[PDB]
């Protein structure tokens, strides 16, 4: 009928830096309403290995380089030197 | 080791669309190719003052809030041979994750399954003739990577989604 | 026409390094790198 994907979520107040290798800390919520809607429009994976060609290919989620989260948009572009 | 005590401040982040333009004597070339796929010499091209309205969004295994496929899903990667190398992929049409601070992201069962098969539809092996198709969840590594962490509401959420990368296909 | 495109960048650098200074900005916290 209606059977939606319930995924289990967190919010966390020291993460891992994606900017650097480093690590911060932010203040805990103070609303007690935060909502989101976001329009999944990709993915980033990446593949077991050791088993090339062979019968079944194992795909995993990934992701950690915000570059590679650039690169899906900007992709079909390049600067060329004008004169 | 440098910490820095900063005031720690509870403001709201919000994506600003951003347009890059021509920078200095430079020129912005637009592949027009509906399906240009990565490397390679693109025929169909023209030059442009600035590339589109881009939604800088920061987030782990989901790329949220931009520019989807206009004709079929094109996967994209820099040696679809070398497993280390990352594989991103351009989805056909978008799939909804609504969240709450209480803990939980719930998206269309149905929607999302059939995004699956489709991808499945020419992983790896090159959009391989077929083969087994196995769709498994992270191997480990900070909880960034191994959960789809995002920015929610200025919040930072880390969203545990075995769920949706635990499947087989062909 | 027909022109030559790739993995390498266009704004993926500039881009990264803007958005690196955008949250700088905004999202403020108590830092912590290892020098």
């Amino acid at each position: 009928g209606s059977d939606t994907i319930t995924l289990p979520c967190r919010i966390k107040q020291i993460i891992n830096m994606w900017q650097k290798v480093g690590k911060a800390m932010y203040a805990p919520p103070i609303s007690g309403q935060i909502r989101c809607s976001s329009n999944i429009t990709g993915l980033l994976l990446t593949r077991d290995g050791g088993n090339s060609n062979n019968e079944s290919e194992i795909f995993r989620p990934g992701g950690g380089d915000m570059r590679d989260n650039w690169r899906s948009e900007l992709y079909k572009y390049k600067v060329v030197k004008i004169e | 080791t440098s910490v820095i005590t900063q005031a720690c401040p509870k403001v709201s982040f919000e994506p600003i669309p951003i347009h890059y333009c021509a920078p200095a004597g430079f020129a912005i070339l637009k592949c027009n190719n509906k399906t240009f796929n990565g490397t390679g010499p693109c025929t169909n091209v023209s030059t442009v003052q600035c590339t589109h309205g881009i939604r800088p969004v920061v987030s782990t295994q989901l790329l949220l809030n931009g520019s989807l496929a206009e004709e079929e899903v094109v996967i994209r990667s820099v040696n679809f041979t070398d497993n280390a190398k990352t594989i991103i992929v351009q989805l056909n049409t978008s799939v909804e994750i609504n969240c709450t601070g209480a803990g939980h992201c719930n998206i269309s069962r149905a929607k999302w399954n059939n995004t699956l098969k489709q991808i499945a539809s020419k992983l790896r092996e090159q959009f391989g003739n077929n083969k087994t198709i196995i769709f498994k969840q992270s191997s480990g590594g900070d909880p960034e990577i191994v959960t789809h962490s995002f920015n929610c509401g200025g919040e930072f959420f880390y969203c545990n989604s075995t769920q949706l990368f635990n499947s087989t296909w062909f | 026409t027909e022109n030559f495109n790739m993995w390498k960048n266009d704004m993926v650098e500039q881009m990264h390094e803007d958005i690196i200074s955008l949250w700088d900005q905004s999202l403020k916290p108590c830092v912590k790198l290892t020098p």
